[PDB]
């Protein structure tokens, strides 16, 4: 059949992969997508709505929607959870004062029936502050481990020098463009 | 460690000026030129030369002379070998290392002596991992650059590099699922002018020339492990499994590969294959003698003998041999006085066979010994060493390659005394 | 070394293997024109914050390789940061630049010892070789620091 | 290619 | 005769008027050439070396290359005087203490033989301050008035909203892609 067009797409990457950023206030979320889009670091006031960038990486088109974590409009992630693959959860290595607010809201999107079929990546920014927790003591934290059914990883990472961010992209490009 | 690094031909002029450090003085290269000139042959280069402010550590190898420079203490080994595998990789990009190949390929070969020395220090060295790094000049990949501005230099680490298993790249597939593995043994002996055994040995080495997709583990086991001793692993392996199951179970790279180096016990009785009458006549004073050899098979476990070559380097009383050669080729130059002799094949209804007489030099006296004898010969089908593979099995994928091993025996080091 | 000048303008090309070659010519000449070279520092600086770590490396390798003797500051800001850049073979390349620096600055020896000893602690398998290879090269006396690590 | 090869 | 390639890319705009970018430290050129590559604030550091970025705008190709202000640099923007078109010079709209310097600075530049045939186009970037200079004030202590032989402007700008940076690019546009 005349499938001309998916094979001309399928030469140079048509993988879109559409995924959902969520977080807490000063997670560093924003940072992390303009940073991929870009690649320097951008004066930036706390963003009170959503942003939309299109990255491309391993003939995989990424699109990544930076939907803020202001109580504000806590609620309204709702509204972005339909037709999501991949939902990244970035996490302050040293907010041990809002972790457990933040892994109640992690559960809570977790427990989304449409997100049900997300893949779940955990990225520990703000690798570099001294007083930074480690990988294992933040899944220790956020019970990663006790997760069920759900495919799942964590990676550090630190943004201002953009440690692992490609990394993160590689993980997902492994799940989610898996076998199908 | 390493400062910087000339390659300089037999010649005397130096081609490839490298440097990592500081700029080395060309004027060092003085010293080598002049201990060249005080030894009798390009083969007595020392290995270590010393100068008032710098080292040289040289190897010798395909009329090419390498030679580095080293200002504080290096342990000769780490030098020696990173050489060598610097030539290695030459042979491995370009077929071979020759002035021709490298001033051919100026930019590619400075490019790759950067991505392997880092101030003196290792970086690169595994054959895969520099295969993705810089490509392989290939002319279609040229021409696809040419037309696309595609380059030749990579621009994603290697996951290899930073997997478990640094040896291989990961992620690699082929139609064309195969396998091939080459034992090949080499017979060290020293025969005297009494056809005696004077002393030697077999070595072994198992070359891997691996087609496999995905991350295969293959196994490799023998029926006669007892006649393996002393035996070489590649960090591929898995040493542990060998001491406790005997077994070869590992995870081959891509390529071309060298898989395990062995030799044979003295225990058991190495069979020699080949056996020579020979005679040479010396009269004191005189312009003329007789030479006369012929090469025989004594133990060929019934297989042919082929690619036989018999060298010998005359005296300096030897002007002109005459001499017709019973089959293959009879060479003879009169200027290094080397009597090379293109044997082939033996024929067991006639034995191959050179004789006749020498035109030696009048009123030289007789050298007191005749030169020994030196001979070629490979064998097919046939490891003198009676070791057997037991089986190859494969874990990790689903395919079925085609599975294949070759049994070659190619003359050692055969020396045959007269 | 008279092409100096008209090199160093490309020092910042997207196209990467005009990058490499260009990287090698400044390996090459830097030590001769130390003011002209002292162009390069900048491009170097916001490679060293590339998200692509193998870019990080290269980057890393060429600046500590410039022998110019005004740059000491910023190199020694380049290793204490490269120190835990969480990528390891940005980690491994930063012991040859521990190096490197020592070979060009000996005043910085109780620093770089500092770094070192911060290095030797790690796990990765990549990088303990290397780091061993700085010690012997910077402080071979220092027999204290390993003893923790045998 | 595969000629030359004893099957294992 | 055979020029089609010219006429291809005329077809989308061939002009690429060179310009060198030039000026004291903080006075904002980085920050400029830099919002005008992207669109954003980028968080830098001083930069002691030189930066480049290929910028189009109005079917015109401009290449603006960031040589530092740091007098530890200072001299070397000779080597980059030759063959440009277009010299940006930025003044810190209440750089009232270095203003003297940088006119002499600017004075010397223009003194450059090769730099003769170019066009100067004045910056005054920290629009926004409130304490800075009006563009009447920053030209009475600059003298651009008492210039002669030099096609010359001045613009106020304000880097941190953009404030007129396309302006500047017009300008450079109708003089630097002028008749010839
Ligand atoms: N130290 C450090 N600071 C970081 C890192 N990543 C981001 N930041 C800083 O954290 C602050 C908040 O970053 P943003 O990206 O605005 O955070 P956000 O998740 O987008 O916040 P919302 O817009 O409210 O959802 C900024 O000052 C960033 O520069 C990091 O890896 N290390
Ligand atoms: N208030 C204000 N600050 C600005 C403006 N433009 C730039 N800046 C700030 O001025 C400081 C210096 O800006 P840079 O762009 O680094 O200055 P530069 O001219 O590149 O300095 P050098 O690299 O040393 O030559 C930074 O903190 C900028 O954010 C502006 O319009 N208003
Ligand atoms: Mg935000
Ligand atoms: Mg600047």
């Amino acid at each position: 059949g005349n499938i001309f067009a998916n094979l001309f797409k399928g030469l140079f990457g048509k993988k879109e992969m559409r995924i959902l950023m969520v977080g807490l206030d000063a997670a560093g979320k924003t940072t992390i997508l303009y940073k991929l889009k870009l690649g320097e670091i951008v004066t930036t006031i706390p963003t009170i709505g959503f942003n939309v960038e299109t990255v491309e990486y391993k003939n995989i088109s990424f699109t990544v929607w930076d939907v803020g974590g202001l109580d504000k409009i806590r609620p309204l992630w709702r509204h972005y959870f339909q037709n999501t693959q991949g939902l990244i959860f970035v996490v302050d290595s040293n907010d041990r004062e809002r972790v457990n607010e933040a892994r109640e809201e992690l559960m809570r999107m977790l427990a989304e029936d449409e997100l049900r079929d997300a893949v779940l990546l955990v990225f520990a920014n703000k690798q570099d502050l001294p007083n930074a927790m480690n990988a294992a003591e933040i899944t220790d934290k956020l019970g990663l481990h006790s997760l069920r059914h759900r495919n799942w990883y964590i990676q550090a990472t630190c943004a201002t020098s953009g440690d692992g961010l490609y990394e993160g992209l590689d993980w997902l490009s492994n799940q989610l463009r898996n076998q199908k | 460690m390493i400062h910087s690094l000339f390659l300089i031909n037999c010649s005397g002029d130096i081609f490839l000026e490298k440097h990592w450090k500081s700029v080395v003085s060309q004027s060092v290269c003085d010293y080598f030129f002049e201990a060249q000139e005080k030894a009798a042959d390009v083969e007595n280069v020392p290995p270590v030369i010393s100068t008032p402010h710098h080292y040289l550590i040289s190897i010798y190898r395909d009329k090419l002379f390498f030679v580095s420079v080293i200002q504080t203490e290096v342990p000769p080994l780490f030098v020696i070998e990173f050489l060598h595998r610097v030539a290695d990789t030459f042979q491995d990009y370009f077929g071979e290392c020759s002035e021709a190949a490298i001033k051919d390929n100026v930019v590619i070969v400075y490019e790759l002596l950067e991505e392997m020395l880092d101030n003196g220090f290792p970086l690169a060295t595994e054959s895969n991992i520099l295969k993705e790094l810089i490509k392989p000049p290939t002319i279609l990949r040229s021409v696809v650059n040419s037309i696309t501005g595609s380059s030749n230099v990579g621009d994603t680490l290697p996951t290899g590099q930073l997997s478990n298993i640094p040896w291989r790249r990961a992620g690699v597939k082929y139609t064309n699922n195969e396998a091939y593995f080459d034992v090949v043994e080499e017979i060290d002996a020293i025969i005297d002018k009494s056809g005696s055994t004077v002393f030697a040995e077999i070595q072994g080495v198992i070359d891997a020339c691996i087609k496999l997709s995905g991350m295969p583990d293959l196994s490799l086991s023998f029926m006669n492990p007892r006649l393996l001793d002393d035996v070489s692993f590649h960090p591929c392996i898995r040493f542990k499994r060998w001491e406790s199951e005997r077994v070869l179970s590992f995870i081959p790279p891509d390529g071309n590969f060298r898989l395990i180096s062995y030799r044979v016990s003295s225990q058991n009785l190495v069979a020699i294959p080949v056996y020579v009458k020979h005679s040479i006549s010396f009269k004191e004073n005189s312009s003329c003698g007789r030479f006369d050899i012929t090469i025989g098979p004594k133990q060929n476990m019934g297989k042919t003998i082929e690619g036989i070559t018999v060298t010998v380097h005359m005296p300096k009383v030897v002007l002109n041999m005459n001499l017709t050669p019973t089959q293959g080729s009879y060479t003879f130059d009169p200027v290094t006085k080397v009597l090379t002799w293109d044997v082939g094949k033996i024929t067991p209804q006639k034995l191959p066979s050179l004789k006749g007489l020498v035109n030696l030099q009048s009123g030289a006296p007789k050298p007191e010994e005749n030169p020994s004898l030196n001979i070629q010969f490979k064998i097919q089908q046939l490891a003198i060493s009676g070791l057997k593979v037991n089986r190859l099995d494969m874990y990790g994928e689903k395919y079925k390659p085609f599975k294949g091993v070759k049994y070659v025996t190619k003359a050692g080091k055969f020396q045959v005394r007269t | 070394s008279e092409l100096f000048p008209a090199v160093v303008k490309n020092v910042a090309s997207k196209n990467i293997e005009i990058k490499k070659l260009v990287y090698v010519y400044l390996v090459r000449y830097a030590e001769e024109q130390q003011d002209l070279a002292l162009l390069s520092i900048s491009t170097f600086q916001r490679a060293l914050k590339d998200p692509n770590q193998l870019i990080r490396a290269s980057a890393l390798r060429v600046l500590s390789s410039i022998r110019v003797p005004i740059i000491v500051p910023i190199m020694m800001l380049a290793i204490k940061e490269a120190s835990a850049d969480l990528s390891p073979y940005v980690r491994k390349n930063a012991a040859h630049a521990i190096q490197k620096l020592y070979s060009l600055d000996p005043e910085q020896k109780e620093m770089l010892i500092e770094v070192i000893e911060k290095l030797l602690k790690d796990k990765s398998t990549l990088v303990a070789g290397s780091v061993v290879m700085a010690f012997e090269e910077v402080c071979p006396d220092r027999i204290d620091l390993i003893h923790k690590n045998y | 290619s595969h000629a030359g090869y004893q099957t294992i």
